[PDB]
RNA sequence: AUUCUUCAAGGAUACCUUCCUCAAUCAAGAACCAAAGUGUGGGGAUCAAAGAUGAUUAGAGACCAUUGUAGUCCACACUGCAAACCAUGACACCCAUGAAUUGGGGAACAUCAUUUUAUUUAUCAAUUUACGUGCCUACUCAGCACGUUUCUUACUUCUUCACGCGAAAGCUUGGAGGUUACAGUCUCAGGGGGGAGUACGUUCGCAAGAGUGAAACUUAAAGA
RNA sequence: GGACAAGUCUGGUGCCAGCACCCGCGGUAAUUCCAGCUCCAAAAGCGUAUAUUAAUGCUGUUGCUGUUAAAGGGUUCGUAGU
């Protein structure tokens, strides 16, 4: 029983061979890249409460100068993915949904 | 998916030949083996000296002796 | 004239099915999808007059989404649909 | 269209050239499908399909044709699921005789004969192929043609004449039936082709 | 006390539409079991029961067990028909495929091996139906030998009207009930293929819903 | 590589009536593939076909008229007697009653029915029906 | 889980128990 | 909860088209007719329909309701549905003049009618 | 899978160049072949089979933690065992639809240069070929991208993809289609489950192993 | 009892004795054992064992299968052969 028509990855047959593996983010197991589930993040360095008291003593954030952000491209094992809730279990015939951008 | 040549007779032949070997069927009946192992002769009967009478159980599901002898 | 005949002229059929007047096959009793349709004569003033033309359709054609051509290339064979424009006078 | 002798009556004279073109029904979308594409008369630089004025009227009086060779009126049904139709068919079948169906098309209505609302129609007539697809699937298990307008994106399983034009628009929609019920009136003995109809075409305009 | 509900009930119930072949004709389909009993004399409709077994659904505490029933119906010569259904209890599966053999009534085309002498006795052509993994193949046979087949498919094959068959068969066939449909999609097949004898063309004829529109529009 | 001209165009054939076309293509052409097609032509069973000639091997258009259920070759081209025709009309065949099987012979090429006439044998070719 | 039930122990350590098996066969004929 | 059940809601859909008149916003007065007009047994039952009719009241007042179809209210509605301008809207286009592409400009000339009148480029 | 400098190759495209069946598939035979592993010299930062210590546990020769040798890297020789998978042999023909994408070419942009007819028509048309933008010397440039329409090659998708096929899951111009209506060409495997890829014999290998490959017995099911 | 034509009969035994080619029957109401009475098949014949042919498209030239059930070589080159 094939579960999915790609395998689960992005190698078509005829394409390619072998694609170099990455460490998971979280448990430093080896996936190979195209299988991994990535996700880019941008992350604010202090929240909203932090952050108006921050800018109330700096004379540079002080009046309407950006604070900066954390910019990180996380990978994740199929098993990481799963229990930090990044992806969930979906039903058939809704597997097939892409989502080629953010939100 | 097999030749198919007109003249490929000798290739049909021999595919044929080592083919047969597959089937325990045609192998008993040409092997040679299962005669020398078979305590009869090749023969449907045989005559012999009784040495023994045993009880034989019966299998798991049921449950009996089933009165068997040594010959 | 059509279907199987004894050694003497006697008709050994049950009936005598219909042809896809656009296909040429048989149109069997268990094919739902086949339809009749009929289109009337008119008279040199544009009122019917009340004979018509009749067209068969296979069924599997209307299934494939080919009806549409079929009937057109019908229509314009049996002079019903004009092909092109005409010229200006 | 083509008659026996040929009396070159049918044809589309100007004033019925000017009525397509005021109300926009020469107008496509964008998209375009396999079947469609032969009744698409260039495009224009925005993006837009031009129906081929020709085909359409063709096609408008064979469907004229089809209808009018209908001895009971009551065995031709019109059927529009979409809202700028509703009004249209409502007057059509006034005019014209026939039964009609707006709104949801509850299913079963042609294949279910113990409900109390079971129909069995002869020809069937829908404004969208699209929107109307379940009283096309249901007309291919009891053996009836189909007759529907069709845009330049329109699918065309199951129907058996299809009439190009644009299928959106209040004002479109609304001409392309008043045309249709004005030829099938013209090809009976009921109004004469010499005077024009004092039917207004307002009447089959949509109202909140 | 019978109340037709279709336009081709009212034709039958009345004295129009006096064969079932008006009906083939124009493919309409059959809605109500009293078309088909009207339309063929009493005393040769000759129906019988081929196979009924049980069929069960797991549930918490238990399982249902319901009958599932298969029937066979036909006359003399030329219509055969199938049907098969579910009920809670054998007489209530066993009444309902009844009816449902009757709504699936199809003719069956009879020709001739080698000489046409006295009365179609053979199929005219070869065939194959299938259903499931059961192929069933039957081919022309001279007069004389008679249905060569299995007990299964010979039942069906008596009750058409068919004299001389040769039959093949592919498939596991101890599976009775696509052994029964595989057999009767073979004989169905039997009018759907074009022969030199039909090439001459045909004349059209107008459909009973409109030739008697006016009597229906009441 | 392509290794029989007549099986490649009685494919083309059947694929095309199958799908209900009115014309098909079919190349390359040969001596061998006309003459099997003016059999079919002399019964009825497809109707006008033209060559093209481009000073290579020609192409052809056939037209159809939707009266052929099936046409193929038998490869290889096994030898029939002149007493045999009775078993490939039993193999390849739906009845006795039509249908016809295509031999070369060395008075030409023609049906099994001709064939019996002049009492001649040869190498199956085809069949159609 | 993502194979069927392989009815014994693990393949892989079946296969390993035949690897050491074969061994010391082979080093029993040696002696002699 | 306080849902009111299929079987209030019925009768009181049913009470409303029959007897639109006479009834009003009041629940006091809408029940003395109500307890009139119904055989039902259930006293309960009663108070909870002349409640669901005193809400239609309320929601008819501001606008129409899905499943009432008055017959006085259906009737001038189909009569300032059906009203007939002067001039009609196709007329009224024509005489201001009709704008086309180029596209269809060129359509139109390679037609047996050609470039009718009334009809401008841009 | 960093950049630059070099050496020999390869496919696709373009062509009114050349040649004239030179071809397809293949027992035997040859070359290459992941990681681990082996031999001899280098090198040794990280991680880390074996081993040590701390925990956890009824126990824990494990999972967790701190370490730690061989290995992991290079050169030259071996080995030829993978879920070496698209679990789908190679060559050839036909095959419906809409969006995309990678390389080449044509049209366009830019640079230069300066048919009859036809008053009385029509059954498968004698010309749908249309269309602009941004950057650009105070040169890897007559250049570079984009927008629009065609064509050849390649990896694909439809969740708004057709027949047909299949036990089903599913496949579908790239078939698992065109097959009881069974024949385009060649080649390799299989014949109920185990015993078993085991025993014996022989070839290859430093070894580890690799190829070839049974039976006696035992079972009514195993499997999808 | 079923395959497979013919008993929801009457006594005895009680997972014993036994039957059963296969599925299965037998622990107190046995449609299967041991018997009586009835009934079935074919008959001057009828059972059992072993070998072989057909059943078997389970050896497949006519005519099998190879994604997941057993089964496409790790990849190219390549001779005999077709
Ligand atoms: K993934
Ligand atoms: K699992
Ligand atoms: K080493
Ligand atoms: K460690
Ligand atoms: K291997
Ligand atoms: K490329
Ligand atoms: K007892
Ligand atoms: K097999
Ligand atoms: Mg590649
Ligand atoms: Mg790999
Ligand atoms: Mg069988
Ligand atoms: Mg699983
Ligand atoms: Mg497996
Ligand atoms: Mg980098
Ligand atoms: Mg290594
Ligand atoms: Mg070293
Ligand atoms: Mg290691
Ligand atoms: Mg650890
Ligand atoms: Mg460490
Ligand atoms: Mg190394
Ligand atoms: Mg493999
Ligand atoms: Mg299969
Ligand atoms: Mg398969
Ligand atoms: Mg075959
Ligand atoms: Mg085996
Ligand atoms: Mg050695
Ligand atoms: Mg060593
Ligand atoms: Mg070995
Ligand atoms: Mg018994
Ligand atoms: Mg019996
Ligand atoms: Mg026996
Ligand atoms: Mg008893
Ligand atoms: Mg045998
Ligand atoms: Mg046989
Ligand atoms: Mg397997
Ligand atoms: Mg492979
Ligand atoms: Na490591
Ligand atoms: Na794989
Ligand atoms: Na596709
Ligand atoms: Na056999």
């Amino acid at each position: 029983t094939t579960k999915r028509r790609n395998h689960g990855r992005a190698k078509p047959p005829c394409s390619r061979g072998r694609v170099r593996p990455v460490h998971c983010f979280n448990c430093s197991r080896l996936v190979p890249k195209d299988k991994s589930v990535g996700r880019f993040v941008v992350r604010r360095m202090l929240d909203q409460a932090s952050a108006r008291d921050v800018a109330e003593a700096s004379l540079i954030y002080g009046s309407g100068f950006p604070m900066p952000k954390l910019y990180m491209k996380q990978r994740y094992c199929i098993a990481c993915a799963i229990h930090s809730r990044t992806v969930r279990a979906r039903p058939v015939e809704d597997r097939k949904r892409r989502y080629t951008s953010k939100v | 998916t097999k030749t198919n040549g007109q003249h490929a007779a000798r290739k049909l032949v021999r595919l044929r030949r080592k083919n047969r070997w597959a089937d325990k069927g045609w192998k008993k009946s040409h092997t040679f083996v299962a005669q020398k192992a078979n305590p009869f002769g090749g023969s449907s009967h045989a005559k012999g000296i009784v040495l023994e009478k045993i009880g034989v159980g019966a299998k798991q599901p049921n449950s009996a002796i089933r009165k068997c002898v040594r010959v | 004239t059509i279907g199987t005949y004894n050694e003497e002229g006697v008709n050994v059929d049950l009936y005598i099915p219909r042809k896809c007047h656009a296909t040429n096959s048989l149109i069997t009793s268990f094919d739902h999808s086949a339809v009749q349709i009929a289109i009337a004569n008119v008279d040199p003033n544009g009122v019917i007059d009340g004979t018509t033309t009749t067209l068969c359709i296979a069924g599997y054609l209307r299934c494939q989404g080919e009806s549409d051509h079929a009937i057109n290339h019908l229509a314009i064979a049996k002079g019903i649909v004009r092909i092109k424009t005409g010229k200006k006078p | 269209t083509s008659v026996s002798s040929g009396a070159k009556v049918l044809r589309m004279k100007e004033s019925d050239v000017q009525k397509l073109l005021a109300m926009h029904c020469h107008l496509g979308t964008k998209n375009s499908s396999s079947a469609m594409k032969k009744y698409i008369h260039g495009r224009t630089s925005d993006g837009t399909n031009i129906i081929d004025i020709h085909m359409t009227w063709e096609k408008l009086i064979l469907a004229a044709r089809v209808i009018a060779a209908v001895e009971n009126p009551q065995d031709v049904t019109v059927c529009s699921t979409r809202l700028f139709g509703q009004r249209a068919i409502f007057k059509f079948s006034q005019l014209v005789g026939t039964s009609f169906l707006g709104g949801r098309f509850i299913p079963g209505t042609f294949t279910n004969q113990i409900q109390k609302k079971f129909m069995q129609p002869r020809v069937l007539v829908v404004t969208d192929p699209r929107t109307d697809h379940q009283a096309l699937r249901e007309a291919s298990l009891v053996n009836i043609p189909v007759i529907a307008f069709c845009d330049t994106d329109a699918p065309l399983e199951f129907v058996d004449i299809a009439i190009p034009c644009n299928n959106r628009g209040r004002h479109s929609i609304s001409m392309m039936y008043w045309l249709l019920a004005r030829e099938v009136l013209r090809l009976r003995g009921t109004i004469p082709r010499s005077v024009p109809w004092e039917v207004k075409v307002d009447l089959f305009f949509y109202r909140d | 006390e019978w109340v037709p509900c279709t336009k081709l009930g009212r034709l039958v119930k009345d004295q129009k539409i006096t064969s079932l072949e008006e009906i083939f004709l124009f493919s309409m389909p059959i809605k109500e079991h009293q078309i088909v009993d009207q339309l063929i004399r009493e005393g040769d409709l000759r129906d019988e029961m081929m196979l009924v077994f049980p069929v069960q659904k797991a549930t918490s505490a238990g399982q249902r067990t319901r009958f599932k029933a298969f029937n066979v119906v036909g006359d003399g010569n030329g219509h055969i028909g199938v049907g098969a259904r579910v009920g809670k209890e054998v007489s209530l599966a066993i009444r309902a495929s009844m009816i449902a053999a009757k709504l699936s009534i199809v003719p069956v085309r009879r020709g001739y091996w080698g000489n046409k002498i006295g009365e179609p006795h053979t199929i005219p052509i070869k065939v194959t139906g299938k259903c499931g993994s059961v192929a069933v193949r039957l081919i022309p046979a001279p007069r004389g030998a008679g249905i060569v087949a299995a007990p299964v498919p010979k039942k069906i094959l008596e009750f058409a009207g068919v004299e001389d068959v040769y039959t093949s068969s592919c498939g596991k066939t101890r599976t009775r009930g696509n052994f029964i449909m595989a057999t009767f999609y073979a004989l169905r097949k039997t009018y759907g293929f074009l022969t030199p004898d039909l090439w001459a063309e045909t004349e059209v004829s107008r459909d009973p819903t409109d030739e008697h529109s006016e009597f229906l529009s009441m | 590589t392509m290794m029989s001209v007549l099986a490649n165009a009685l494919r083309c054939i059947a694929g095309a009536e199958r799908r209900g076309k009115r014309q098909v293509l079919i190349r390359p052409s040969s001596k061998v593939v006309v003459k099997f097609l003016q059999v079919m032509q002399k019964h009825g069973y497809i109707g006008e076909f033209e060559i093209v000639d481009d000073h290579r091997a020609g192409k052809i258009v056939v037209n159809l008229n939707g009266r052929l259920n099936k046409c193929g070759a038998i490869c290889p081209r096994f030898d029939c007697t002149a007493r045999d025709f009775e078993k490939w009309v039993k193999n390849i065949l739906p009845s006795r009653q039509f249908g016809f099987v295509v031999l070369t012979t060395s008075l030409g090429i023609m049906d099994h029915e001709e064939a019996r006439a002049r009492n001649t044998g040869g190498k199956v070719l085809g069949f159609f029906y | 889980g993502t194979i069927s039930r392989p009815g014994g122990m693990r393949p892989k350590w079946h296969k390993k128990r035949i690897k050491r098996l074969k061994r010391r066969r082979r080093r029993m004929r040696q002696r002699s | 909860g306080k849902i009111r059940t299929k079987t209030v809601k019925r009768a009181s859909k049913q009470i409303v088209e029959k007897y639109f008149s006479k009834l009003n916003k009041d629940f006091y007065q809408n029940k003395r007719i109500v307890m009139d007009v119904t055989i039902a047994r259930s006293k309960k039952l009663k108070n909870k329909i002349a409640g669901y009719a005193t809400h239609i009241m309320k929601r008819l007042a501001r606008g129409p309701v899905r499943g009432i179809s008055l017959k006085l209210q259906e009737e001038e509605r189909e009569r300032r549905m059906d009203y007939v301008p002067e001039v009609s809207h196709v007329d009224q286009a024509i005489q201001d003049g009709i704008r086309v592409d180029k596209q269809t400009l060129a359509m139109l000339k390679r037609m047996e009618t050609g470039v009718p009148r009334h009809v401008l480029p841009n």
